[PDB]
């Protein structure tokens, strides 16, 4: 996904070059991690999320974790919403930092605040607390 | 490329 196309994707957004920026330095970084437009909720509201997996070292082992970050059209300025998204060889394991549907809570989320909060920082955060607690198990 | 995830315990 090209420059170009991201800008495409968040034409409805308030903040369109820092979503941007951001979203590019994240996908450079993350390589598995791709820029999807997508509808939330409703079939009009359209909105670029993030889908792919992280590199996650636990007991051992690096896991390629699924996530789906969602921006909303106020990012930066608001924090993403995220979600884990197991596949069919794998269970979502509830508990502190995952809900029964998935989302993630996290105290980088939970104060949030632009410009010392980003994509990259979360995602930092991510991969040392799923590392200590994985969001998800494989099927035995 | 392919998700992944340690094994039940």
């Amino acid at each position: 996904v090209s420059e170009s196309q991201l800008k495409k994707m968040v034409s409805k957004y308030k903040y369109r070059d820092l979503t941007v920026r951001e979203t590019v330095n994240v996908i450079t970084l993350y390589k598995d991690l791709k820029p999807v437009l997508d509808s939330y909720g409703t079939g009009s509201r359209e909105l670029m999320n993030l889908t792919g997996t992280i590199p996650v070292p636990y007991r051992g082992n690096t896991y390629n974790i699924p996530i789906c970050l969602w921006l909303l059209d106020t990012y930066p300025y608001n924090p993403p919403i995220c979600f884990v998204k197991p596949t069919s060889s794998m269970t979502i394991k509830t508990g502190k930092h995952v809900d029964a549907n998935g989302k993630i809570y996290l105290p980088y989320l939970h104060e949030w605040k632009h410009p010392q909060s980003d994509l990259l920082g979360l995602i930092q955060v991510m991969i040392v607390v799923f590392g200590d607690e994985p969001p998800v198990f494989s099927r035995p | 490329p392919e998700a992944t995830a340690p094994p039940e315990e």
